[PDB]
């Protein structure tokens, strides 16, 4: 809980002693808290790509794995 | 300075008052002179009033803040250094001052314009008021600074009223009166100098383009006290700056690098490149809402006007003295605000001048 307190003074402190960097700093702050409220949908993007270039298992992999299994099962009632 | 200033021990002044000096120059020493420095609590007033009362001449200092006053007394000995309350709407506190004044200097003007003054009312209702009051209490010498780009048709209003100031003392005072207009002046706490060394300098690439001739404050200091003990020196007009040409964007580099102020000049904010409409519309808006005296409007133009000599008027040699260089005390002046110190000395200060033109 001493963050809470402590947070006024150093933002304060942030913008006084550095006030280029920190119009910087906290205005990309904005940028993401914004982004995630507003379903930009540009970190989603962001980390999709990175699961793609390293193999890993993606959302839209799994969804076309859903699509592999249900045409198969269906097929097979016929 | 030296030992004795006087030229002469007997000086007869223009109203016939046969004053003779006393003693070797020291402090417990007099002049005989009576002068009343008019805004002595300001920064130039305050060498002016340390020579005359280090000498021996009274000097009557009309102050309107009480306890600014108080550090003037040091230089003079018992009753050299004397006080009276004024303002420039009270003409009888006017009269006070110079009454038994031989010697009136006037230092009043201002660059801002407050809740209670206006720019003119201060370079000329104060200027006249205060040349014509001194001639009716038979002062024989009236001695006057103005700016350094004195213009009666100048768009700046500082050049303007301070060009009227001029005029309006001549014919108030009369052809006694002389006009001594100093160049941006340098040393300790000086306004000119005050903001080159401040970090947050908004517009900072905007204000630093002008061009100026600096002058040490301490030979103007003396300017003034070599012209106060003469009465040849009537009638005339003097512009005193410095021979080599510098200019505010080659001084903060050069400032700035002697601080040795890599990441850091991108971040705390020392280049501030700002519209030109804000610049304007900040100036503005803290006239209303500032309570202490801001970068005002007037130095937004002043910016971009470069300091000009006036052939007609006469330098530092007229009166024998040789104008010092920037070069041989901008060192030490910002030496407060700088493993072994490097001391940039005369010459070394053009090798930093040549480092900051290098691209
Ligand atoms: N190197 C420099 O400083 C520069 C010199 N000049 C000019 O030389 C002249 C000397 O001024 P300087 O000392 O250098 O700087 P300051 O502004 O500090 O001098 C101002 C002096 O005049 C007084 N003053 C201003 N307005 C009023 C007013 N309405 N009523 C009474 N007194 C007033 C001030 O009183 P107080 O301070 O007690 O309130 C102070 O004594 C100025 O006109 C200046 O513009 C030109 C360019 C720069
Ligand atoms: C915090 C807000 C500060 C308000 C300042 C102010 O009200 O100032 C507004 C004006 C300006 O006058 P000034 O500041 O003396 O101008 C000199 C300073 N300059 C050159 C930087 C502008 O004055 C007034 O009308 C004062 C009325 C008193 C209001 C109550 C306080």
């Amino acid at each position: 809980p001493y963050l809470v307190a402590f947070r006024p003074a150093v933002l304060v402190f942030f913008f006084i002693r550095q006030p280029i960097g920190a119009g910087l700093l906290a205005g990309g702050f904005l940028f993401w808290q914004a982004d995630r409220h507003f379903n930009f949908g540009i970190r989603d993007n962001i980390h999709n790509f990175k699961q793609t270039i390293l193999g890993f298992p993606t959302q839209a992999s799994k969804w076309e794995t859903f699509k592999q299994v249900d045409a198969q099962k269906r097929a097979q009632l016929v | 300075v030296s030992t004795f200033p006087l030229k002469s021990d007997i000086n007869i002044t223009k109203s016939g008052k046969t004053l003779l000096s006393v003693g070797q120059g020291g402090r417990s020493s007099r002049t005989g002179f009576t002068a009343t420095v008019f805004g002595g609590t300001g920064f130039l007033g305050r060498v002016v009033v340390s020579k005359l009362a280090k000498h021996g001449t009274n000097v009557v200092v009309p102050f309107r803040n009480d306890r600014a006053r108080r550090q003037l007394k040091v230089n003079g000995d018992l009753g050299v250094v004397n006080f009276v309350e004024f303002d420039i709407r009270n003409l009888k506190s006017i009269e006070d001052s110079v009454k038994y004044s031989d010697i009136v200097i006037n230092l009043i003007g201002t660059e801002h314009f407050s809740k209670n003054f206006s720019i003119e009312d201060v370079n000329i209702g104060a200027a006249e008021r205060i040349a014509k009051a001194a001639k009716e209490a038979g002062v024989s010498r009236l001695i006057h600074v103005s700016s350094y780009n004195a213009n009666p048709s100048s768009s700046s209003d500082f050049y303007a009223t301070k060009g009227i100031g001029e005029q309006v003392v001549r014919d108030n005072f009369g052809p006694d009166a002389t006009i001594v207009r100093p160049a941006p002046m340098y040393f300790r706490n000086s306004p000119f100098l005050n903001e080159l060394l401040q970090i947050k300098a908004l517009g900072g690439n905007v204000i630093f383009k002008k061009e100026v001739y600096p002058v040490h404050a301490l030979q103007v200091g003396e300017a003034i006290e070599r012209i106060a003990f003469d009465d040849a020196t009537a009638g005339q007009t003097y512009e005193l700056f410095g021979k080599e040409r510098y200019s505010k964007k080659e001084l903060r580099e050069m400032i700035k690098h002697i601080i040795h102020i890599g990441y850091y000049p991108y971040s705390a904010g020392f280049y501030l490149p700002a519209p030109e409409p804000f610049l304007y519309a900040f100036a503005l808006i803290r006239q209303y809402i500032s309570s202490q005296p801001r970068f005002n409007v007037d130095q937004l133009k002043r910016s971009h006007i470069n300091q000009e000599i006036d052939q007609s008027a006469k330098t530092f040699t007229d009166l024998g003295m040789v104008p010092d260089e920037l070069s041989e005390y901008l060192y030490r002046y910002v030496k407060p605000h700088i493993q072994n110190r490097t001391v940039y000395s005369k010459e070394d200060i053009e090798k930093l001048r040549d480092y900051v033109n290098t691209p």
